RNA sequence: AUGAUGUCAUACUUAUCC
């Protein structure tokens, strides 16, 4: 369990796991989770993810 | 190794150019550079506590290249 | 004030009686106790100025000649919008001096 | 205690409470005085008197034991006079 | 009915006469209720703040003023 | 209930301008209780003559901020600042930021950075990394203010309104590093603060007359229009400050209040001159105007011409 | 006229307010007071904040003249800086059950409270609501 | 009736500001919310001390005060010292003092709004964090190198420092002008 | 005393035995003509240019706003039963009898 | 340890206290044993006896 | 190496006062 500035006064190990889970890089990690530019009709039909568009570009 | 002993210095040097000086290598967490009270001047030898030991062993390797006032600086483990 | 720390003010309701200052305490402020920057006049209470209590000094309590005023430093600090600062009590001042 | 219920002297008489208060003052203070009768007259002069203020005025007047019983006897007679539709205590119906 | 509690005076000192100043032994709920009462009085006093508060809600100005006057007494409950 | 609207184009699409409007669902006007939000998209067909509903992407929080930023749309729903892109079925959120204090009330996007305005907290400067799609806040303010509207005066200076009837202008320090990775390290100093006395909700720095100088024209909720003009000369600013100091002693307000206390209601005054108090020199007494002109070592028509020159330079 | 010289006196007050002996802190504090009333409204507040830093530790003492001095000081600083910054120094001290910090910070907070009670409204922070009581004022969260 | 410090730190979102005396308050949630504000200032350190914040500097006899350059460049200090030596007048100039007060005016070093006065506040002259690759002038003088600092020649052989792993220093992996030889 | 030039600028001076203060503004690409009118019971000036500005003092403060209409070549004050306070303005091959009812010193 | 003040007084550097007169600093020689408290600084300056 | 209390001088403030 890596320590932190909020977990300095922690004594029990049960609270430290929850503190490391909540501290876990806040809640982000989403820079390009939609950019895919699906041609199809290019107006209202292009629901795809980043990995799905990457697999569609690698396949065709 | 977290601490080092540093000999052969000139009193115009103080705790600050040691701070700045050894953090050039790696940060000095705890600095000790005696001020002598009686004649109000420094003998020029130092003790340095680091974050952990790796800092200080690299410090043994690199560390004795410093030259304070044209003159040689002793750094060894402690 | 700085001369008498045990003195207590009246702090009564403000009336229409304009305050006055004695000839020995002329120019001195009531709250700030300074000599420069007069900005607002001193108003006395209704019970504090009645009969023989009219025309008396607020700080000195003697025969008032000129009208007293408040300091501008006390006016900007909102220390002049309080009650009537008439000196009611008189302790540790002009008591042993009468014996000598 | 007994001095927590709100009462009103406007719905009760005053001439019927003078002999019981005089007997209570003669039993407490021993003799008959003019300051205690005046204090009892001033305590009942208001239309909405204060039981705690009267107890403090008569709570220490004696010694601090007979005055509490006097206040408890005067509060119950006033309560019986104000609860009745006539406005008299129970000691005035028989005589 | 011995109460032995006559909060009368001592030596012409203290004797709080203002409202909303507070003391060192002031509780948290009493200070929060005093701050809420001061905020309600500042909302009722300022005309622009009352207008900005009534423009957002669908209520009128006098109804919001009566609601703020009715909610001044016992805003929290436990002091 | 709609609260935000924006009309721009997408980088993934062509030259078709889309009108995105964020709305809320079951919004309580008391306990700020909200059930959900939505964002409808329009086509703006017939060269902006008819709108066609393309898609309506829902949201968990009520959106109160919609602004274009480098071909994408920045959507602020509550305390979550998200960068959404144009999609065929719904607005795909490419980024997200949850570093807001209470709720994002306004968003002004610079060409490089982004300035979001909170509800009870002052506006903060945030840099958006294009490489990793991560928005990082690199600057913040030291004093909280209930901001209602704001406008970017420069690349580092931003002026924002207050809900308490004040106006403030914050400028970033030149040593602030935008490339980074009590709340924030770098703080922004407030260079100008003035209590206007009226609730301002619209600020725009532009030229009211062709040939003149641009001024900070501001609106009010009480049906008033004002303008703030910067001083071009230090001697003219000192002359205006001396004229205001003479007028505060010679012509007091009729409501018994102090001019400095009225200007310092919410925030202390910093580099602000009230021209309305200086305009009373022509309406005051002629002997008092002559005394003020003798204290200013000029004439009362000279002071009137000096007051009218700034109005002719900055206004209609 | 102190709108200029404030700067000149500022570092020296730093040296004086940093205490050699109590009279330094006292008198220097009085200087901060009269300066603070004098400069009001002219936009110099920044350096006055800096000086307020060094003023702030002196809050604690039993010596009558230095405590009343400091009181006058923080009052003038109240009007000059504006209440918001004051209160932001006076928040945490309220709470303290220790028979000292609460006495004092509540004395201060009262001094800040009586005057400018009207302008304090905005600056009370957000305080979460507990079981029996609702401590959030939702009026400020009404959004058009 | 009073919660512990661990329960107050686990419930607070910012537990790096909680103290040991905050548990003895009447409302720890409001105190923890007010202490974690954006532009808030902490209380002084004399809340628990018994020296009244002015009795700790007993034996410290440093310089009482230092005049600025705008007053020292007017010649009034030397004239005042000559007058004090004669007592134990000058009439140098009248426009030079106005020039030193208006044109030759130096802005003093102010402080931040949160920069409160500490107890000592003279022995902790801390300044940012002059790290690896950036040094002061004089120590250059002791080093005596004309315009890499020469132990970054040995930062070639022995390797990049464990202490500052992110390091780049000129000429090695960092492809430098003036003082600053590494970033 | 107001004086209009052939360019889009005019310069005024006070009425005195000697010439005192002066003021000027860009009224332009049109010859600035001067016409006297009666506005709100006071003597006002009516300019004839690309924009028709009407100068009038308001509580020891001048106030001149342009007209929200077309430009005219000549203008003169009018007073009748149907138009108590109006201005007869001559346009390009057309005559128009107009009147300024609402205070045109502020933004219309 | 004897140091002169700027007002005609003495101040002890080792005792870190003030001296009202010349006899006050001359009576903090046998007393004010700050010399015995310098043994920690002498041991920190030199580890050997 | 602070702090503790206590006999005992010494400076300082209160525009302190005949």
């Amino acid at each position: 369990i890596p320590n932190t500035a909020h977990f300095a006064n922690v004594t029990q190990i049960e609270d430290a796991v929850s503190l490391w889970a909540k501290l876990k890089l806040q809640k982000a990690s989403e820079r390009w989770q939609p950019d895919t530019e699906e041609e199809y009709e290019d107006s209202s039909g292009n629901v795809v993810n980043k990995k799905t568009y990457e697999d569609l570009k690698r396949q065709g | 190794d977290a601490t080092v002993y540093v000999g052969g210095l000139d009193e115009k040097v103080s705790e600050p150019l040691l701070w700045e000086l050894f953090l050039q290598a790696g940060p000095v967490v705890n600095t000790h550079m005696p001020k002598d009270r009686v004649t109000g001047q420094h003998q020029g030898y130092g003790f340095v506590e680091f974050l952990s030991e790796e800092d200080a062993d690299y410090a043994i390797k690199i560390m004795n290249m410093i030259k304070l006032y044209g003159k040689p600086i002793r750094v060894n483990k402690a | 004030a700085k001369h008498h720390p045990d003195l207590i003010f009246c702090r009564k309701q403000a009336g229409v009686a304009i305050g006055r200052l004695c000839e020995k305490c002329d120019g001195k402020c009531v709250i700030c106790d300074s000599y420069v920057r007069p900005c607002t006049l001193v108003r006395i209470c209704d019970e504090c100025n009645y009969g023989s209590y009219q025309g008396r000094c607020v700080i000195c309590g003697g025969p008032g000649v000129s009208d007293a005023y408040y300091c501008k430093e006390c006016t900007i600090q909102e220390k002049d919008r309080d009650g009537c600062p008439k000196i009611v009590n008189l302790g540790s001042s002009k008591t042993d001096l009468f014996y000598e | 205690e007994c001095l927590e219920k709100k009462v009103d002297m406007s719905k009760v008489n005053l001439e019927v409470i003078k002999p019981w208060i005089t007997k209570r003052v003669t039993e407490i203070l021993g003799f008959e005085d003019d300051v205690v009768i005046e204090f009892i007259f001033n305590q009942l002069e208001v239309k909405n008197p204060d039981s705690k203020m009267m107890q403090i005025n008569l709570t220490g007047f004696l010694n601090g034991k007979n005055a509490r019983e006097f206040m408890g006897e005067l509060w119950p007679l006033l309560l019986s006079a104000q609860e009745n539709i006539a406005g008299i205590p129970s000691a005035f119906l028989e005589l | 009915m011995t109460d032995r509690y006559t909060i009368h005076s001592q030596l012409e000192h203290l004797q709080s006469k203002y409202i909303g100043t507070g003391h060192a032994d002031t509780t948290k709920w009493e200070w929060l209720v005093n701050q809420h009462r001061d905020s309600y009085c500042s909302y009722m006093g300022h005309f622009d703040l009352l207008n900005y508060f009534a423009i957002a809600e669908n209520e009128s100005k006098a109804r919001v003023r009566f609601n703020l006057m009715e909610k001044m007494l016992q805003p929290c409950g436990p002091p | 209930a709609a609260f935000s609207v924006a009309v721009c184009r997408f980088s993934n699409t062509g030259e078709d301008w889309y009108v995105l409007v964020g709305v809320a669902k079951d919004l309580i006007l008391n306990p700020r209780s909200v059930a959900g939000g939505f964002v409808y998209t329009y086509k703006l067909v017939n060269n902006g003559e008819k709108l066609e509903f393309l898609h309506k992407t829902p949201v968990e929080e009520v959106p109160a901020a919609i602004a274009p930023f480098q071909g994408r749309v920045l959507i602020g729903v509550g305390k979550l600042l998200r960068v959404y892109d144009l999609g065929k079925k719904k607005l795909l959120r490419k980024c997200e930021n949850k570093h807001i204090a209470n709720y994002i009330s306004g968003i002004q996007t610079i060409g490089h950075r982004v300035i979001v305005s909170d509800v009870q907290e002052s506006f903060i400067w945030v840099r958006y990394k294009r490489n990793e799609n991560q928005l990082i806040i690199f600057a913040d303010d030291t004093y909280p203010r209930w901001v209602t509207t704001a406008s970017l005066l420069d690349y580092d200076t931003v002026a924002g309104a207050d809900k308490f009837g004040n106006i403030c202008v914050v400028r970033l320090p030149p040593n602030t590093n935008d490339e980074v990775d009590n709340g924030a390290s770098q703080k922004a100093e407030v260079i100008m603060n003035y209590h206007v006395g009226e609730t301002v909700l619209s600020l725009q720095k532009t030229t009211l007359i062709p040939g003149g100088s641009e001024s900070l024209v501001y609106t009010t909720l009480s049906g008033g229009i004002g303008i703030l003009v910067p001083f071009t000369s230090h001697e003219d600013h000192d002359f205006f400050q001396h004229v205001e100091m003479h007028l505060r002693s010679e012509h007091p307000p009729l409501c018994g209040r102090d001019h400095l206390s009225f200007r310092s209601y919410y925030f202390p005054v910093k580099n602000v001159i009230d021209g309305d108090l200086c305009e009373q020199f022509n309406s005051m007494e002629p002997n008092k105007q002559k005394n003020v002109s003798e204290e200013l070592d000029r004439t009362p028509p000279e002071v009137s011409k000096k007051l009218e020159d700034i109005r002719t330079r900055y206004a209609f | 006229m102190g709108k200029d010289y404030i700067y000149a006196v500022t570092p020296l007050l730093e040296d004086a307010l940093m205490d050699r002996d109590l009279v330094h802190r006292q008198t220097a504090s009085a200087v901060v007071q009269h300066m603070s009333l004098g400069v009001y409204g002219f936009g110099c507040e920044d350096s006055l904040n800096h000086l307020l830093n060094y003023v702030w530790p002196n809050v604690f003492e039993t010596s009558p003249h230095v405590i009343q001095a400091v009181m006058g000081a923080l009052e003038g600083l109240r009007v000059a800086i504006g209440p918001c910054r004051m209160l932001q120094y006076c928040l945490q001290g309220l709470f303290h059950p220790a028979r000292k910090v609460r006495d004092v910070y509540w004395k201060i907070y009262n001094s800040i409270y009586i005057g400018s009670q009207d302008a304090l409204i905005a600056h009370y922070p957000r305080i979460y609501n507990d079981d029996k009581n609702t401590y959030i004022r939702y009026e400020l969260d009404y959004i058009l | 009736n009073r919660f512990t410090v661990a329960e107050l730190k686990q419930l607070v979102a910012r537990p790096d500001v909680v103290e040991m005396h905050d548990v003895t308050a009447q409302d720890p949630k409001l105190l923890v919310h007010l202490k974690a504000t954006r532009n808030s200032v902490p209380v002084p350190r004399h809340w628990c001390f018994k020296r009244k914040y002015l009795q700790g500097k007993r034996g410290i006899e440093k310089p009482p005060f230092e005049l600025p350059d705008f007053i020292k460049r007017t010649g009034i200090q030397e004239m005042r010292e000559a007058l004090q030596e004669k007592e134990e007048k000058i009439d140098i100039d009248y426009q030079k003092l106005h020039d030193a007060f208006f044109k030759w005016q130096t802005k003093p070093k102010l402080t931040i709004h949160g920069d409160l006065y500490y107890e000592g506040k003279e022995f902790e002259t801390r300044l940012k964090e002059k790290k690896p690759g950036d040094l002061s002038d004089e120590l250059r003088i002791s080093l005596g190198m004309p315009v890499p600092p020469p132990w970054l020649i040995a930062m070639q052989r022995y390797g990049p420092p464990p202490s500052y792993p992110n390091l780049k220093i000129p000429g090695l992996n960092s492809p430098l002008y003036g003082d600053v030889f590494g970033t | 005393l107001n004086i209009g030039l052939q360019n889009g600028v005019l310069l005024r001076t006070v009425l005195d035995p000697v010439t005192g203060d002066l003021s000027d503004t860009r009224t332009g690409s049109r010859p600035v003509k001067l016409f006297r009118v009666r506005m709100q019971g006071q003597e006002a000036v009516l300019a004839m240019s690309s924009r028709s500005w009407l100068s009038y003092s308001y509580q020891s403060r001048f106030h001149l706003t342009p007209l929200s209409y077309e430009t005219l070549e000549f203008a003169s004050g009018f007073a009748s039963e149907q138009c108590p306070e109006g201005i007869v303005a001559i346009s390009t091959n057309t005559l128009r009898i107009l009147a300024l009812e609402k205070l045109g010193a502020v933004f219309n | 340890y004897f140091m002169k003040n700027h007002l005609g007084s003495y101040e002890c550097k080792l005792c870190l206290t003030l001296h009202n007169n010349e006899g006050s600093y001359l009576a903090h020689t046998q007393g004010k044993k700050h010399q015995t408290n310098l043994a920690r600084r002498a041991a920190k300056e030199a580890k050997e006896a």
